[PDB]
């Protein structure tokens, strides 16, 4: 796995490879790794596929309730604090799960990291995932936060392509999403065949 | 039960046309010592229904009172509803499950024998919650001995008749006894037909040791 | 440790020496290790000494609490089936091995209890790291319905045994005599063992210890 | 003392414009043994759901129960049947209940979703699921799994008219991946039973394997 | 007066007033009759509007698929009892792999409702039933009550005018084991109808239905659904 | 006048109001009668049919307990109910405890306590019923116990609960059933049930009839149904002549 | 009055404590719901009490999700616990099933809670005595608009049209005098207001009310005071 | 440990030696292992003294108040069912073989084995303990139906005599008790009293 | 059933717990009871009149030993008295296995005293219906304490308890003196018993117990044998 996020001046970019493996073994090439809480929140999962399938999940459902008693959206930090406390009770225990939660709110972009070994850290950039050494090397080496749009588009699928290069457990495509102040947008979904492809000749 | 202390061997099961036949040896032993050499591992649950236990006998008699004491409360009832063979086989998975589940199993393989509405049924349930039918059935080693012969048998011949079977089991009684060092010449046949269960007592296989002259 | 008893023509004898280790190094050279749990109850322990001392002062409060209620002098056979009832409750993990010495009504009764709360009643016993010197000695002298003096010097011959042959066991021979007309707690009954005289003076000398700073606080009295 | 046996089985499940294949073979093992061969891993939830559990048969048999008693409770509480995608969701937090303990079990689940499309859900023993076109689990799982991207997938094939899956070329692909499999993975054999899903609703058929 | 609010008070001739209070609120409730014949065991509902412009209250649960209840008094009881009494058919085919046998449940049902009857401040259970099931031993109408009795019946009326329904069924309950489905179900209706005053009549919003069988799961039909059944029945008198 | 509110609450008499109105709910319900002879013991009861509607045999007053323990029962048929649960869950634990049929005495005297402990407080009030225990051993023969609201266990000889108990006693005592077999006194007990029965004021009822002796190997049971036709045939000539 | 408990019968089969509390809910503001084929109508006066006193925090329509919507009547603090209990609700079924719970089935798990009060073999935690409010669920499912009512007594039932509170008996005989079955939603805003007008005190203005709508297109929708305004004018 | 009963038409013999052992020491050489659980009911006890010692204790309090309740002499079953459930629940944590041997009027003497892990079983005669598995053999060679009170204490005694000799967890003196319906006798059989079998020379 | 959960002894408009004083009543009627403190111990002295003489007087007795230094005597209800001495007797094992020292007669009070004062509060409970003497000796010291059934404890250096304490009060002011003795003090508390008693008094119709350096012990129907020979 590897997903990658980090905000810019036009809001924050999201990303992700789509490979499921299960030992050696690929499960398959299709995994949707970001999870659409609401309109305005991402999670990205990482690690346990069931782990972070489910408690992002309670995360949604939490955040949907917290809208509903108190009438407004709640804020990135928040999400991530809640999510951050609930998989905390479970430490040791042997849950897997790096997640990024993503979102526009009143104070602007925002972009945490939330683990189970307890580590929640509100940054610029991140990658997460046994590809997120080889992404952040890309992903440095590329970023400005006056990236133009379509410029940071090719960043992100760029580095999701060298991970997905370099790392056995990274592939299928890279799924593109981008965080802006009226709610996110799916950007594009491109195989990494068709992006081989296109970055050699 | 986390060490099973005294023991049974194989049981035994087939069907056939009107019936199902159950046998077991009726020995537990303590490791390898042949401790208590008269005892039953085949219980009547009821009119229809009979049961075998391998594994730890103490295990055996805490299901035989609760299986027992379960007959005894339905039977109070008087409402002319009993439990089936296959009702008792699925209570039975349930039970091993549950307890597997928590880490402390009874430590039993069993072999459920019935007759009920013109239908023979026979069921396999071990510690750990594996179920199943199936025409015939051996547990322990009998699964590597008997079996072979009573599914070579079937599958040649689908339909057994009770005499059949009788002589069928009484073949496979006697490979286990040659080849199980935990058996023992003395055994119960236990039978239910459509006249109910009948428990035949200590019996046991003539053995051949003709080759033992087969020395050089 | 070493600790011993025995039954008596007219009662019990206990003993015991009165050394307490930690790893090999003495603590203490007068540890006292017969308890007393009632009047005409006493009780050697051997084992962790914490245990010993917290088990059998929790069963001689619940037999002052038994023995004001009934009115009457508690039994041995009351003392033995509390310590080993908890005892067992405790499945061996309170340390505690004794040696349980009482007259009640019926006559002398001596018990050896140990941890895991099982019992021997027994006309003499032995326990702790000294226990097989002890039983040597008293399988080779020992007589039934002793006088009072025969048995005070065969259980202080045990503890000696037990003194010099075991290293856990040192110091001094501390006797207790239970009979239905009295008790007699001798601490010590016998001193085999002293330190040797000092044949230097090592005396440190006012002002032989630098001091950096000193504070004396003057404590108001009555 | 382990609460844990593998006891074979390869399921598949495939999904069609108008219908759900959920296919099995109903070999029931444990060591080097043979339980039984007349155990299919294929469970009838309902009228347009079909469930294929293998692994350790004791949880099978549990979750089975535990799915069919789920089924009726929302049936009663809701009053309509549950759909397809409904019972995939419910069963992942089944299995997620037990975390901790998890049920040795591989699911997929063949049924027809709400606009009477093939819908199969694939799941790994903590409740992990996803949607797919077709799925392979169990023992023979990774011999079937190529085959059916090759020839359902048209992956790594150039110049092939990509065309829609008949349910006849279904069930002739079904029964050629389980006669491979038969032949190389030793937990599978005996018999293939196969549950057809369609509008009309559940048929079954059974297909002789080598029993070797 | 001083014996008619605790259900622990015994009256000193021998009552529990509050049993009989509860009693009351189950004769309160809309009429609803069972019947059964050699084979099928039927229950018909009355439903009552309480506006014009409201739906008619649901009055027969789905239990197993071989059992089915209607319910008169509080509905919330009766929910209560209906959520118990699917949870014990639940453990029994999870336990047994078999369906609940009718006589059982009415015993387990017997057992829940009497222990309140004995407590300090618990209150009976405030909701008569009819069960209408089909086992082993052929169908079965059983009525039960808040007092915790429970009665095995060919057939029953319960709610309120319900005795005109028991009449119709004491004067024709021969026929009812020899008759088929349809005449069963006739039966049944002649006998609800004559629970309705003179300006009411039965339609197919005021009718629900319940059916079991021996090769029928419990069905129950509403609204269009039962004018089958309405359609051949003649005019009262 | 405030003092018969509670079963935790004495009278100045010394009296406890609360149970005796629970005996009088047991002394408004149709009689059962109990004979101990000398080979076993009968239950007879006198099932009041309310109305057509019921099926024959709803609300059946004799319960097995256990396998060797029949149960007859008078007063609140629910209260029977849940102390037939009593009874049976008692049997069921002694056998698990002690490995054999639990003696009629000690059943008895264990549901007798159990019923008692509803009549000290007044978070519960007393049970509503009477009821008879009967069993028969080979080794410890035919026993016959009756428990009251009160908890009060006796044995007896012959046992009459209900609305018409000390007309049926009167009857009962003309029976010499020390020496006499359960075939005679099955018949016996109908008659005295039938000449019991007010014709007037019961309208209809079912007569219910179980045994257990040696004729039944020690098990309670349901009269055949043949002996029960015999039986009632006996009981209306007797009437009737 | 302590005399009885709160489980006590009435001679006539009652229980009294839910006779009052539906006593009280005859003393709430009214409410009103209308359920068309084109979605629900919710509308309730707010019954100000004083110019002082801010109109935008009477809440007595509010989302228990998406889909549904809540107009209550009576002791509106009581509600609190209902609303939120059937928020969770929706929620939970929405985490387990990947699926919007039917208008029907929320009702009935709030209605699960009216009768679960009492004092002994309590824990604590345990309500002490019924809820005093009436709820109007309006919500879209598969099924279309749905309407549905329920009171203290735990008692719910689906409605057309139903009008809770204080005026609830005109309020109703003029539903039933307006009410068909193909009324547009438009129609059935403007009957819902005129009714209000008609059973209130103070002249209905576009601050003294609140009205909802939910439709099978848009979610649960509260109107605006310049929706208000418009709809009023045409009055 | 070596611990025996045996059926006689009319009572039991019980037999045990009298050695308990910590590792090779012997901590007690005269212990008494035939324990009186009621009066004409006796246990053997083998395995660990601790768990058995309570064990006994426990089934003695019960019986005794069974018996008080139902106002009649205790069923030598009643005895092993109850030893039965105490050692099947807690067989993870004792360590118990008991043998329960009596009479009664209903079933004259009676043996039963509890072996370790909680099962019961009625037997003619039973042994147990460690020093038992030296004795099988001659069991089976020596036993007999019809034997009378005496020529079952000679057996028993026999028995414990061979087991001693080999076993170095048994020895010091054969305590045998009798039991029948006049009640029970017990003896100690100690040094020259002990039978003898002699040692093979050369 | 569990046991009621509100209190039995609640105010009055006039600030009195009503219940407290009807057991005061209760303890008021009960038999004659003194303690005197004297220089070098105590004396507890209590009428111990039979109903008749088929009653075994040694059998049961009013003046218990708490600890080895400390006793005790009651008026009002026996069987209270029994539960408090029971709970008596526990707080002091407590106090001795924490501490390893006897407790002071001070705490022992204090602890009593306690116990008696939850029961004025607790749900579904009445007060204790007695009051107690306690006498202890500790640090070379005398101690005489009364215990309430509020709760209330007073140190004194005489008093007298249940019927007719009023006019045993005003004798033992009249008598009594902080110099005098141990058998002094015995002589006193029988003379004051004699002031209520009715009939002759006998070793057998009183009991005495004395609390000195040596302990606290129950004194002998012969040593009160000898001193009413000697009060005559
Ligand atoms: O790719 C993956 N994560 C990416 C994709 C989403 C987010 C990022 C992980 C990578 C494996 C590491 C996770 O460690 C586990 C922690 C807890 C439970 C299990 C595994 C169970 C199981 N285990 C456990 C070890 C052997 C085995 O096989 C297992 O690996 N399950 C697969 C399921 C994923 N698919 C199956 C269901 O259908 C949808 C996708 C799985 O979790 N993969």
């Amino acid at each position: 796995t590897t997903t990658l996020a980090f905000k810019f001046r036009h809001g924050v970019i999201v990303a992700a490879d789509s490979r499921a493996t299960a030992g050696a073994y690929i499960a398959s090439q299709t995994v949707k790794k970001v999870i659409e809480i609401n309109p305005y929140l991402l999670g990205t999962m990482a690690g346990g596929a069931a782990d972070c399938s489910f408690w992002e999940r309670l995360l949604a459902r939490q955040c949907r309730i917290y809208e509903l008693r108190n009438k407004e959206r709640i804020s990135v930090a928040a999400a991530s604090k809640l999510l951050a406390n609930m998989v905390y009770q479970y430490k040791g225990m042997g849950l897997s799960m790096g997640t990024m939660i993503c979102g526009w709110d009143k104070r602007g972009p925002g972009l945490y990291y939330v683990d189970s070994e307890g580590n929640r850290i509100s940054g610029a950039t991140f990658s997460v995932g046994s590809g997120s050494v080889y992404a952040y090397g890309v992903m440095d080496r590329g970023y400005s936060y006056d990236l133009e749009v379509e410029q940071a588009y090719d960043l992100a699928r760029r580095a999701i392509y060298q991970a997905t290069y370099r790392d056995a457990y990274s592939g299928g495509a890279v799924n593109l999403y981008h965080v802006r102040e009226d709610g996110w947008i799916r950007v594009s979904s491109d195989n990494v065949a068709d992006l081989h492809e296109k970055y050699s000749g | 039960t986390q060490n099973p202390m005294v023991t049974g061997t194989s049981v035994l099961g087939v069907k056939f046309e009107g019936g199902v036949v159950i046998a077991a040896d009726m020995l537990g032993s303590y490791g390898s010592l042949a401790r208590f050499r008269n005892i039953s591992r085949i219980m009547r649950v009821n009119n229809s229904t009979m049961l075998g236990a391998s594994g730890d006998y103490a295990d055996f008699q805490y299901l035989k009172q609760v299986l027992g004491q379960m007959v005894i409360d339905e039977e109070l009832l008087g409402d002319g509803h009993s439990y089936s063979p296959r009702a008792i086989h699925s209570w039975l998975t349930r039970a091993m499950y549950s307890r597997r589940s928590k880490m402390n199993p009874l430590w039993n393989t069993m072999v459920i024998g019935g007759y009920a509405d013109g239908e023979s049924f026979l069921g396999y349930v071990d510690m750990l919650g594996v179920a199943y039918e199936a025409p015939s059935l051996a547990t322990g080693y009998g699964a590597y001995l008997a079996q072979p012969l009573l599914r070579e048998v079937l599958e040649k011949q689908p339909v057994l008749s009770q005499t059949e079977a009788r002589d069928l089991v009484e073949r496979c009684m006697r490979v286990l006894y040659y080849r199980d060092a935990r058996s023992y010449n003395r055994f119960q046949i236990a039978t239910v037909t459509e006249k109910g269960v009948e428990i035949e007592g200590p019996l046991s296989t003539e053995t051949n040791w003709d080759i033992a002259h087969m020395i050089s | 440790t070493t600790i011993a008893g025995v039954v008596y023509k007219d009662g019990i004898v206990l003993g015991a020496d009165t050394r307490a280790t930690e790893g090999m190094v003495v603590a203490d050279k007068n540890c006292s290790k017969i308890h007393f749990i009632s009047p005409n109850i006493y009780c050697c322990g051997a084992g962790t000494a914490a245990d010993t001392d917290m088990t059998t002062q929790l069963i001689s409060s619940n037999l002052e609490l038994h023995s004001l209620s009934t009115g009457r002098l508690p039994r041995v056979v009351t003392a033995n089936r509390m310590l080993k009832q908890m005892l067992f409750r405790y499945q061996g993990y309170i340390g505690a091995a004794l040696v349980l010495g009482g007259v009640d009504v019926t006559g002398p009764h001596l018990y050896s209890i140990y941890p895991h709360g099982s019992t021997d009643k027994l006309p003499y016993v032995t326990m702790g790291s000294g226990s097989l010197a002890a039983m040597a000695v008293f399988e080779d002298k020992f007589r039934p319905d002793m006088e009072e003096e025969e048995a005070k010097n065969l259980v202080s011959e045990a503890i000696a045994a037990g003194i010099f042959n075991d290293l856990g066991s040192g110091s001094n021979i501390d006797l207790c005599v239970i009979s239905k007309n009295k008790l007699d707690f001798l601490r010590p009954y016998t001193v085999p063992n002293k330190k040797g005289t000092r044949l230097g003076r090592y005396r440190c000398e006012k002002g032989t210890t630098a001091v950096l700073t000193e504070k004396i606080t003057p404590l108001e009295i009555e | 003392f382990s609460p844990y046996v593998f006891n074979g089985g390869t399921i598949l499940a495939i999904a069609g414009e108008d219908f759900a294949i959920v296919a099995s073979d109903t070999r029931l093992s444990e060591g080097f043994s043979i339980h039984t061969r007349d155990s299919p891993k294929c469970y009838k939830l309902t009228d347009k759901t079909v469930i294929g559990c293998s692994g350790f048969h004791g949880d099978c048999l549990t979750l089975t129960k535990i799915i069919e008693a789920r089924l009726k409770m929302y049936k009663h509480s809701n009053n309509k049947a549950m759909t397809t995608g409904a019972i995939a969701a419910m069963l992942s937090t089944i299995l997620y209940s037990r975390r901790f303990f998890p049920y040795y079990v591989y699911n997929i689940i063949g049924g027809l979703d709400e606009e009477g499309k093939g819908a199969v859900y694939s799941f790994d023993p903590v409740g992990s699921y996803q949607r797919d076109s077709f799925k392979a689990g169990g023992s023979a799982s990774a011999m079937l799994q190529p085959l059916l991207d090759n020839q359902v997938g048209f992956k790594n094939m150039q110049n092939v008219e990509h065309v829609p899956l008949s349910l006849d070329r279904a069930m002739r692909l079904v029964k050629d991946v389980f006669i491979s499999a038969a032949e190389r993975d030793v937990y599978t054999g005996d018999a293939l039973r196969i549950c057809i899903v369609t509008k009309e609703g559940i048929r079954e058929e059974t297909v002789s394997l080598r029993k070797d | 007066n001083q014996y008619d609010n605790d259900v622990t008070v015994w009256s000193p001739q021998g009552r529990i007033h509050q049993i009989e209070y509860a009693m009351e609120a189950v004769k309160q409730g809309s009429a609803t009759v069972g019947l059964k014949s050699k084979t099928h065991a039927v229950l018909v509902a009355l439903k009552r509007a309480q506006s014009e412009l409201a739906a008619h209250q649901k009055k027969i649960l789905h239990v197993d698929n071989h059992i089915g209840i209607s319910i008169a008094g509080l509905t919330a009881d009766a929910r209560l009892l209906c959520n118990f009494m699917r949870q014990e058919c639940l453990d029994s085919r999870f336990v047994f792999d078999r369906p609940l046998p009718v006589s059982r449940l009415v015993s387990l049902i017997g057992s829940k409702t009497q222990i309140p009857t004995q407590r300090y401040g618990r209150r009976p259970y405030g909701v008569g039933l009819l069960i209408a099931g089909y086992d082993d031993m052929g169908p079965h109408i059983f009525q039960t009550c808040p007092s915790a009795n429970y009665f095995d019946c060919r057939a029953m009326s319960i709610g309120a005018r319900s005795q005109s329904a028991r009449t119709y069924l004491e004067r024709h309950m021969s026929e009812f084991m020899e008759c088929n489905l349809n005449e069963l179900v006739k039966h049944g209706l002649r006998a609800l109808r004559e629970t309705l005053p003179a300006e009411q009549d039965l339609t197919t919003k005021n009718v629900s239905i319940g059916i079991v069988g021996k090769d029928l799961e419990f069905t129950i039909y509403d609204d269009d659904d039962v004018s089958p059944f309405l359609e051949g029945l003649e005019e009262r008198p | 006048t405030g003092y018969d509110l509670s079963a935790s609450t004495f009278s100045p008499d010394g009296r406890v109001f609360q149970v005796e109105y629970a005996m009088k709910a047991v002394e408004n319900s149709s009689t059962a009668i109990g004979i101990r002879c000398k080979d076993g013991v009968v239950f007879g009861v006198e099932k009041l049919v309310l109305s057509k509607l019921y099926e024959e045999g709803s609300n059946k007053r004799l319960f097995n307990v256990d396998r060797h323990v029949g149960m007859a029962v008078a007063g609140l048929l629910a209260d029977a109910r849940s102390l037939a649960d009593i009874a049976r869950e008692e049997a069921s634990n002694f056998r698990s405890n002690f490995g054999y049929n639990i003696p009629l005495k000690h059943l008895a005297d264990r549901v007798a306590m159990y019923v008692h402990a509803y009549t000290l407080y007044s978070a519960v009030r007393p049970f509503g019923c009477s009821f008879m225990l009967g069993s028969y051993s080979v080794n410890d023969g035919a026993q016959l116990y009756m428990i009251d609201p009160s908890g009060v266990s006796y044995g007896y000889w012959g046992c009459a609960i209900g609305k018409a108990r000390q007309a049926a006693k009167t009857e009962i005592e003309k029976l010499q059933m020390k020496e006499m077999t359960c075939r005679d006194i099955v018949k016996e007990v109908a008659k005295i049930i039938y000449i019991v029965h007010d014709e007037v004021k019961d309208k209809a009822f079912e007569l219910e009839l179980s045994w257990v002796g040696e004729l039944t190997n020690g098990r309670h049971e349901i009269v055949p149904k043949d002996i029960r036709e015999e039986a009632e045939k006996y009981a209306k000539e007797s009437l009737k002549e | 009055e302590y005399d009885r408990g709160v489980n006590t019968f009435s001679p006539e089969g009652r229980l009294f404590q839910v006779e009052y509390a539906i006593e009280a809910i005859k003393l709430g503001s009214t409410a009103i719901g209308i359920q068309t084929s084109e979605g629900v109508c919710l509308a309730v006066e707010k019954r100000i009490t004083s110019p002082l006193m801010e109109p935008s925090s009477i809440e007595k329509i509010v989302e228990i999700d998406a889909h549904i919507g809540c107009a209550m009547s009576g002791l509106i603090a009581d509600a609190k616990t209902l609303i939120d209990k059937a928020r969770v609700e929706t929620q939970n079924h929405w985490f387990t099933y990947n699926e919007t719970m039917t208008v029907e089935s929320v009702t009935q798990a709030v209605s699960n809670l009216a009768l679960q009060f009492g004092e002994e073999d309590a824990d604590p935690g345990a309500m002490s005595r019924p809820f005093g409010v009436a709820l109007l669920f309006g919500g879209v499912d598969e099924k279309g608009p749905q309407l549905f009512h329920m009171d203290p007594s735990g008692t719910f039932v689906q409605c057309d049209a139903r009008a809770i509170g204080s005026a609830s008996e005109g309020a109703q005989s003029s539903l039933q005098e307006v009410y068909h079955k193909s009324m547009t939603l438009k129609e059935a805003i403007k009957s819902s207001l005129i009714i209000l007008k008609q059973v209130m005190e103070e002249k209905l203005n576009a601050t003294n009310i609140e009205l909802a709508t939910v439709q099978p297109g848009q979610n649960f929708h509260m109107f605006t005071k310049e929706e208000l305004e418009e709809v009023i004018k045409d009055i | 440990t070596t611990i025996m009963a045996v059926q006689f038409d009319g009572g039991v013999v019980l037999g045990a030696d009298s050695r308990t052992t910590t590792g090779s020491y012997i901590a007690n050489r005269v212990t008494d292992k035939l324990t009186p659980i009621h009066d004409r009911i006796f246990c053997c006890r083998s395995g660990s003294a601790a768990d058995t010692q309570a064990v006994a204790d426990a089934v003695t309090y019960q019986l005794g108040f069974h018996s008080i309740e139902l106002n009649e002499p205790p069923l030598v079953h009643t005895a092993a069912s109850l030893f039965k459930e105490m050692c099947y629940r807690y067989r993870e944590d004792l360590m118990a073989g008991i043998i329960i041997a009596g009479w009664d009027p209903q079933e004259g003497g009676q043996v039963y084995s509890v072996p370790m892990g909680g099962m019961m079983v009625r037997q003619s005669f039973a042994i147990g303990g460690s020093g038992s598995s030296y004795i099988y053999g001659y069991v089976d060679a020596t036993y007999r139906e019809g034997m009378t009170k005496e020529e079952c204490l000679q057996f028993t005694a026999n028995a414990l005599a061979l087991a001693m000799e080999r076993d170095g967890s048994s020895g010091g003196v054969i305590r045998l008790a009798a039991i029948a319906e006049s009640g029970v006798e017990r003896q100690v059989l100690l040094g020259d009293q002990i039978p003898k079998f002699a040692v093979a020379t050369l | 059933e569990r046991g009621y959960s509100f209190s039995l002894t609640t105010f009055s408009p006039s600030g009195k717990l009503v219940q407290i004083e009807y057991a005061l009543a209760a303890v008021a009627g009960g038999a004659p009871s003194v303690g005197i403190k004297a220089a070098n111990g105590v004396v507890l002295a209590t009428e111990k009149k039979q109903k008749s003489i088929l009653y075994d007087e040694r059998s049961v007795h009013k003046v218990e030993p708490i600890t080895k230094h400390i006793g005790l005597v009651y008026s009002g209800m026996g069987p209270d008295y029994r539960v408090l001495v029971h709970r008596a007797r526990k707080l002091a094992q407590q106090y001795y296995l924490v501490y390893q020292e006897p407790i002071p007669t001070a705490q022992l009070v204090q602890r009593v005293a306690s116990v008696m004062q939850e029961y004025t509060q607790s749900g579904g409970v009445r007060p204790f219906g007695v009051s107690l003497l306690i006498c202890g000796w500790n640090e070379g010291r005398p101690y005489l304490f009364q215990s309430d059934p509020s709760g209330a404890y007073f140190a004194w250096k005489a008093t007298a308890m249940g019927k007719n304490y009023v006019n045993g009060k005003t004798f033992l002011e009249k008598r009594y003196n902080e110099d005098l003795e141990l058998e002094d003090a015995i002589h006193t508390a029988i003379l004051t018993l004699k002031e209520s008693f009715e009939g002759q008094m006998t070793e057998d119709n009183i009991e005495v117990g004395i609390c000195n350096e040596a302990g606290f012990r129950r004194l002998t129907p012969t040593e009160v044998k000898d001193y009413l020979a000697a009060i005559a």
